[PDB]
């Protein structure tokens, strides 16, 4: 309104219109591939998929962990 | 004067029940074409008494009319969705005037 | 609208009838008159 | 429009933490 | 595999719902509209596709798991199997009843709303239309098209996920052994309930004079338009009594 | 790609919370639905591989709440049901945000609201795919939190917040 | 946008004007309802809320019983911001 | 929104905290004959002995009804 | 006009002083007697003789003798 | 009021652990039902109290009592549930209540009064001061993710393989807390300003928001991986639930 | 009808429980043929139907059965 | 749009009518060729493994 022009808040407040919206657009895009890289990373590295699939599947490029449970018995 | 006031008051009383009564009658009726019936029906009790002229009379009517209107309302009456009670009523309202924001408080100095 | 009361509320709706806010009973089942034809076309196909 | 004409806050409203900024050029 | 389909026809609904709100400037009072159906043809099309596959319109997605249960139900014979089917059956009437009497006071009966409203309509823009004709293709063929997947006799597709146990293994004897009659009490019911919807919504012009004439049908009208007095009764005696507690007693 | 599935739209909601004020709604709008809408373009493929594929995917990350016999732990787990929940929530929710994006659009808090959508679908995530009953009930209470959230949205409005802590 | 006081003043006299009893050619945006156009004043209440209807707004009670002439009721229509 | 009320009475001591045309144990009256359908509906399921009338004779499985896969000794 | 702090409101500020001094208030009426009987004494009692008994019902289920308390 | 709530009220609950408990297992399991008895009276009856409190600082101090007599029940259970969470509550009790406080304590010193009546729509005038304020808010009512869960939920399953009356007891505290947290933070941040009694807002400025972060952090970092403090504890607890016993 | 499937077989195949009846033998190529084609209703439609065939046999079998055990309950009543 | 004595309704767009209408006349294609594959089955006449 008037006095919520003065008020900062993380989200921006009512009607917020940045002038570089664009950019910053970009800019979070671009940060949230990278950090989806190191967690794409850690997905293939801790799946563990017991059973073969009936046909090929895309986790089979990245993830090594296909049949590896089948001596149950030592686990620990 | 004041049997003009009393009478004044009273008057006020019932154009205001016929409002209510009017108004609710919509509510119960929703289509247009029972609406009129029941609308010509409401005021023709009103009219059956409009020539009254004792006035303690006059207050027994006003107050078997006002209990007639509660038990017989709608339960759930429709409302203009800005006004009070509507659906949309206090969303996104303009903020109050005379608001001020301080800044550079609690400095050590 | 017999009475005085239901006339004058019966007289302001009379934009209500409206050429194309009234008799929507017809529009109430759109398409089914192309999708029933494309039904007998291909039954007429599936005859061959 | 609203996604091809920029919008219109140069700078955001409020400040954070409700200091105003220091003299143009000078360090808080 | 209900559960899945509710969430296309529901989804279809509530966003259906949502455009006609907007296009009538945040009016949700079904009894200040009517006459719409020319108006947003696109909105009323879809809450038509989402109303037929919710009342388990036959081959629609809704048809494909609701008379399935219904059907399921019927063969549990068992005190509660009957007491469910029993339920399930009469609320098909009355929800086909429901469904049929927001179509036609939404869109279908002469307009009761206000002309500053119908004067200031609009369509669906992109953005909202996109999602409600995925919806509603969802709504026309996901229950055909994943009913033998889910439910088909025999199916492996839950693998371990579901389990059970032979002795309350029952949807052969629910194909197989139920008398023809009793797959039709839906589409019965169903038809029923659509042609009250009409008769009351449409040629009654006086069974409203009960609510306003006698005391036990005004009541009734309350009882069933206030939720049976569930939330009154839960407040009055049971909120008021903590809240009451927490002044008078403890402190 | 299966922590993706459930981490894609927390990022999301997290950069339209935290830095929604360079973004705007329009970037707000985009951000969040991107990320539910490539979450539910995962979505789709996990379904695929776990339920066409018949392979079922076990991710433990962490212990959660170790003590003696007392085993939570941040652990998930994708069989059939899982992705059926799985298409089922992306799918609706991607079509929601692309929904409201023009739904609230002359609403003045939109960002907040996206904020709030995606993190409801994070929650909800959180619950179909935890491997025991404490990931549950976290996502159990997610899901009401934001529920809460999103109910007294308005919160200038009284009737909105009493819904809201009545569904609380 | 707003709407013009012109606006409102043809539109409220288009309502009064419609009244059976009303005859229309004394209908001015200054005509009291029970003094010039011989009306009850249950009539007044009916062509209060047919201007209700006609501008879409829920005029409080006590605020409808004082509206007793299309001037009143123009005033009315126009200064409210949401008709 | 508009103005708040600034109080000009002296306030009631349960005011912190403060269903208008049915009472209140009327409203409990109805709901509890609503309830007593339910409650009808299940005697009367009971009096029908469904689970007497079942047309078709309870499965057998083979292999002792599974006795060895549902977990029993081998 | 001047100042963040609140423009006091006598009748607030009467309510709250009111609430802050209700022992001066109480007296040992019949409801304020039937109030401390029920939830002071009874309520207490009540739920201390189910948590002994849940232990008894627990030590008969074992085989064990009633565990003898307080 | 930080100290106090923090740290004072921690000593009686340390007294039980470090030297009743151990010294007179037998006593302790004598008077067991009778300290299961006070604590379940307490939480219901100080939580139903809470409720019904008009002042900030007043809704926030009785809710300590109800927290405080869940960690007796959580030290009386006697295994490892049990103590652990008592512990663990303890300590996060510690940073919440005194986050809390200091959130009405930022209120108190620009605005000077404790009623909440005054207070109404400041989530539009401090929105930072209004997230942070939920945020503790949620810890307060044991919101899973939140330190304050971990002890909560350790709490009730010792209590349930002991005795499952007094864990019901205890689990309605879920209810009673949320009630009258989300009462008290929808009455003073949500709906709308009241500029007859404010007027003038001023958001937290450095210091304030310095001072939250660090309880932030534990509070987060306490509820997500409750292992860091659960591994160096485990000995400790483990013979103080054994002590008096050999079997 | 007597058991044709093994019960090495039904394991290896993976059949639910409540699915390992008489029938089982022609579920094992049904599933087969369901997973190979993604599960498509007009896919797998003659071993669907062999299967189905068979399933309700068995249903019919044990509704007769209910028939004969129901006319012994009158012969009961009639001779008491 | 077509004023009619005050109140004026806008046509709608020409893209939202033909949707709709192909929609519904799919829906009820659909409805007529399930009906004639699988009807006599649902109403018993015959079985699926019938021939
Ligand atoms: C045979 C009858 C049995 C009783 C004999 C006494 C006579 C009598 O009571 O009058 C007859 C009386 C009525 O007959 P009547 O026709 O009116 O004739 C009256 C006579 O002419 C007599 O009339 P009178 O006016 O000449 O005499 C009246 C008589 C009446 O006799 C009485 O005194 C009875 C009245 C006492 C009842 C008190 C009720 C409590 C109410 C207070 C409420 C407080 C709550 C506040 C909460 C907060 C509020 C918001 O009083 C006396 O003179 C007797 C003196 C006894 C004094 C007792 C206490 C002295 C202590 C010092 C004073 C108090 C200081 C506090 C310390 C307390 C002590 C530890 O009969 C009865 O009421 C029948 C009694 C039935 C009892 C049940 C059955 C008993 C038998 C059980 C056998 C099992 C084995
Ligand atoms: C058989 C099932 C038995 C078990 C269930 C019994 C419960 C049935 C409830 C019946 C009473 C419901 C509330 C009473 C209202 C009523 O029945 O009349 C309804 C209609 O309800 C029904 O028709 C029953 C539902 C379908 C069941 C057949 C009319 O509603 P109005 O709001 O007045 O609409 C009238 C339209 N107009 C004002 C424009 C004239
Ligand atoms: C871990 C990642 C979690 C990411 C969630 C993003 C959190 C969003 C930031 C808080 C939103 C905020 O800034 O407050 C807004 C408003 O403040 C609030 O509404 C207070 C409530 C904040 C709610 C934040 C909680 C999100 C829920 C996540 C819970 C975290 C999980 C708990 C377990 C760890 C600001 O106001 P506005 O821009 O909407 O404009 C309105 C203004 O007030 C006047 O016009
Ligand atoms: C199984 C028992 C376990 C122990 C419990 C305590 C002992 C048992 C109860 C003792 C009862 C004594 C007799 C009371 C009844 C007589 C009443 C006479 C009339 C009366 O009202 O007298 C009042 C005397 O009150 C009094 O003298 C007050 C009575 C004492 C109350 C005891 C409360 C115990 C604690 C409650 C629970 C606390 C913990 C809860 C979690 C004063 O009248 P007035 O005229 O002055 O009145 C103000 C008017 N202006
Ligand atoms: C202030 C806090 C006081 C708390 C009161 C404790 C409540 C329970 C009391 C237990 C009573 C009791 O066991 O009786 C005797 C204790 O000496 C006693 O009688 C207790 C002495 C303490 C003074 C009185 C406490 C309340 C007065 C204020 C021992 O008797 P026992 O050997 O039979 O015990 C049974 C062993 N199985
Ligand atoms: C279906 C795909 C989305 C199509 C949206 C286009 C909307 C349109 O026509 O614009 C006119 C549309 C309004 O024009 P009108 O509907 O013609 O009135 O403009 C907008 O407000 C929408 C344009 C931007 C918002 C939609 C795109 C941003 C979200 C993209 C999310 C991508 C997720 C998928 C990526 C991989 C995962
Ligand atoms: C257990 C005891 C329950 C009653 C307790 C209340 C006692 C009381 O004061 O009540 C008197 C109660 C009112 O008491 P008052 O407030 O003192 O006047 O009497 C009445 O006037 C209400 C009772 C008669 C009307 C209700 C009849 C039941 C209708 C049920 C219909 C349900 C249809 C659902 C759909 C089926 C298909
Ligand atoms: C669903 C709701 C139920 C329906 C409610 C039913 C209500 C009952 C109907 C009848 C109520 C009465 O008799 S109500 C009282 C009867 N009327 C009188 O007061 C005496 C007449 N005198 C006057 O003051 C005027 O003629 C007056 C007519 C007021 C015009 O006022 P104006 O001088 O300003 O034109």
């Amino acid at each position: 309104g008037d006095f919520r022009a003065k008020v900062w808040s993380m989200t921006g407040g009512p009607n917020c219109r940045p002038k570089h919206w664009r950019r910053n657009t970009a800019i979070a895009m671009f940060g949230v591939f990278l950090v989806c890289i190191p967690i794409a990373k850690l997905s293939a590295k801790l799946e563990q998929r017991p059973h073969m699939p009936v046909r090929p599947i895309p986790s089979q490029i990245w993830c090594k962990n296909f049949g590896t449970k089948d001596d149950y018995e030592k686990e620990h | 004067a004041a049997y003009f006031a009393r009478r004044a008051a009273q008057k006020e009383r019932v154009r205001i029940l016929y409002r209510r009564a009017l108004k609710d009658t919509l509510n119960w009726a929703v289509h247009r074409h029972i609406f009129y019936r029941d609308a010509s029906d409401l005021r023709e009790k009103f009219n059956v008494n409009q020539d009254v002229e004792d006035v303690d009379r006059i207050d027994k009517l006003i107050a078997h009319g006002e209990a007639e209107y509660n038990k017989w309302r709608h339960p759930d009456p429709y409302i203009v969705p800005w006004a009070p009670g509507g659906s949309k009523f206090c969303r996104n309202p303009t903020p109050p005037a005379g608001i001020e924001i301080v800044y550079n408080y609690g400095l050590e100095d | 609208p017999l009475g005085t009361t239901g006339e004058f509320f019966r007289r302001r709706d009379e934009w209500r009838k409206h050429p194309m806010l009234s008799n929507q009973m017809r529009h109430a089942l759109p398409g089914i008159g192309i999708g029933v034809g494309a039904f007998c076309v291909y039954l007429v196909g599936e005859q061959i | 429009s609203r996604w091809a004409t920029p919008g219109h806050e140069e700078r955001p409203k409020g400040y954070f933490m409700n200091r105003t900024p220091p003299a143009p050029g000078q360090s808080r | 595999f209900h559960l899945m389909n509710h969430a296309f026809f529901k989804a279809l609904l509530f966003l259906s719902a949502g455009s006609v709100i907007h296009a009538m400037s945040d009016e949700q009072d079904m009894r200040k509209m009517g006459g719409l159906a020319s108006s947003f043809p696109l909105t009323y099309a879809m809450m038509l596709i989402g109303s037929l596959s919710l009342i388990g319109f036959p081959f629609l997605t809704g048809f494909y798991s609701k008379d399935v249960i219904l059907e399921l139900a019927y063969t549990k014979y068992t005190i509660s199997g009957n007491f469910a089917f029993w339920l399930g059956s009469v609320s098909v009437l009355f929800t086909s009843y429901y469904s049929f009497r927001l179509l036609f006071l939404t869109f279908l009966v002469p307009t009761n709303s206000f002309g500053r409203d119908i004067s200031r309509c609009h369509d669906a823009p992109i953005p909202m239309a996109i999602p409600l004709i995925l919806l509603a293709l969802g709504s026309l063929f996901v229950g055909y098209l994943a009913k033998d997947m889910m439910i088909g006799l025999g199916t492996n597709f839950w693998a371990n996920s579901l389990l059970v146990l032979p002795k309350n293994e029952i949807l052969a004897e629910s194909e197989f052994a139920a008398p023809t009659i009793i797959k039709l009490i839906p589409i019965l019911f169903s038809t029923l309930g659509a042609f009250v919807a009409y008769n009351v919504n449409l040629v009654a012009d006086q069974f409203q004079r009960a609510f306003q004439t006698s005391t036990f049908c005004n009541r009734l009208y309350s009882f069933f338009n206030k939720r049976w007095f569930f939330d009154q009764v839960l407040n009055d005696f049971l909120v008021r009594s903590f809240l009451r507690f927490g002044y008078e007693v403890s402190f | 790609m299966y922590l993706l599935i459930v981490f894609l739209p927390l990022l999301g909601s997290s950069v339209a919370g935290f830095f929604g004020r360079f973004l705007g709604s329009e970037g707000s709008a985009i951000m969040t639905t991107t990320c539910v809408s490539f979450s539910s373009i995962l979505s789709l493929i996990a379904f695929y591989e776990v339920a066409l594929g018949a392979s079922a995917c076990y991710l433990r990350i962490a212990p959660w709440i170790s003590s003696e016999m007392f085993d939570a732990s941040w652990g998930f787990l994708f069989d059939s049901l899982t992705v059926v929940m799985l298409i089922v929530v992306t799918f609706i929710s991607s079509l929601v945000h692309l929904y409201s994006i023009s739904y609230m659009s002359e609403d003045p808090h939109s960002p907040r609201f996206m904020c709030y959508l995606s993190i409801f679908t994070f929650f909800m995530l959180m619950l179909v795919t935890g491997d025991n009953f404490l990931q549950l009930f976290l996502g159990w209470e997610g899901v009401g939190l934001a529920s809460y959230l999103l109910i007294h949205f308005w919160f200038t409005r009284l009737q909105a917040d009493k819904a809201a802590i009545k569904a609380m | 946008d707003h709407l013009s006081r012109e606006a409102v003043v043809d539109r409220v006299l288009d309502v009064v004007k419609s009244f059976p009893k009303v005859d229309p050619s004394k209908v001015t945006p200054e005509v009291h309802f029970q003094n010039d156009l011989g009306l009850d004043s249950l009539d007044t209440v009916e062509i209060v809320m047919a201007i209700e209807e006609e501008f879409k707004l829920e005029i409080p009670d006590k605020e409808a019983d004082k509206i007793d002439s299309c001037s009143l009721a123009i005033e009315y229509v126009y200064n409210h911001p949401m008709s | 929104v508009g103005k708040h009320i600034v109080p000009d009475k002296p306030l009631s001591v349960n005011d912190e905290l403060m269903a208008d045309t049915v009472g209140k144990y009327e409203a409990l009256a109805w709901l509890s004959g609503g309830l007593g359908f339910f409650v009808g509906l299940g005697l009367l399921a009971v009096l029908n002995d469904k689970a007497s009338k079942v047309p078709f004779t309870p499965r057998v499985y083979p292999y002792d009804n599974l006795r060895v896969e549902l977990g029993g000794e081998p | 006009g001047g100042g963040m702090e609140t423009n006091k409101n006598k009748f607030i500020e009467d309510w709250g002083s009111a609430r802050e001094n209700l022992e001066h208030n109480f007296r040992w009426t019949r409801r304020n007697f039937a109030l401390i009987g029920i939830f002071g004494i009874a309520l207490p009692i009540i739920v201390y003789k189910g948590i002994v008994k849940d232990f008894h019902m627990q030590d008969e289920d074992a085989g064990r003798p009633h565990r003898k308390f307080l | 009021s930080v100290i106090l709530a923090g740290i004072l009220l921690k000593f009686g609950t340390y007294g039980f652990l470090r030297f009743s408990i151990p010294m007179f297992p037998e006593a302790t399991l004598c008077f067991t039902p009778f300290i299961y008895t006070l604590s379940a009276i307490a939480i219901i009856y100080t939580s139903l109290t809470t409720l019904r409190q008009i002042d900030l600082k007043k809704i926030i101090a009785y809710s300590s009592v109800a927290h405080m007599n869940l960690v007796t029940i959580g030290m009386f259970s006697l295994n490892i549930q049990g103590i652990g969470g008592s512990i663990l509550l303890m300590l996060s009790h510690g940073l919440v209540s005194s986050a809390l406080f200091l959130c009405v304590g930022v209120l108190y010193d620009r605005h000077k009064t404790r009623l909440v009546r005054y207070y109404g729509g400041l989530v539009s005038t401090m929105p930072n001061f209004s997230t942070i304020f939920f945020f503790f808010t949620l810890a307060n009512m044991s919101l899973p993710g939140t330190s304050s869960f971990i002890g909560e939920f350790l709490i009730l399953v010792g209590a349930f393989q002991r005795n499952s009356l007094v864990a019901t007891l205890a689990a309605l505290g879920m209810i009673l807390g949320a009630a009258y947290s989300l009462w008290l933070y929808n009455r003073v941040v949500s709906g709308n300003l009241k500029p007859d009694f404010l007027h003038k807002f001023s958001d937290l400025n450095g210091r304030e928001v310095f001072i939250f972060i660090p309880f932030l952090v534990g509070l987060v970092w306490m509820g997500v991986y409750p292992k860091v403090f659960l591994d160096c504890m485990h000995t400790s607890v483990s013979n103080l639930v054994q002590h008096g016993k050999f079997h | 009808k007597k058991m044709i499937a093994t019960q090495e077989e039904m394991s290896a195949a993976k059949i639910a429980l409540g699915s390992r009846d008489m029938c089982a033998h022609l579920l094992i190529p049904l599933n087969k043929c369901r997973q190979a084609e993604f599960y498509l209703p007009w896919k797998c439609e003659d071993e669907r139907h062999v299967y189905e065939k068979c399933e309700y046999e068995l249903v019919m079998e044990r509704m007769l059965a209910m028939k004969k055990i129901r006319e012994e309950e009158a012969l009961a009543k009639q001779n008491k | 749009g077509i004023t009619y004595k005050g109140v004026t309704v806008h046509t709608p767009k020409t893209w939202h009518t033909v949707t709709g209408k192909g929609l519904c006349a799919v829906m009820w294609f659909w409805i007529l060729y399930r009906a004639k594959q699988d009807g006599p089955v649902v109403m018993g006449w015959r079985h699926p493994w019938d021939g």
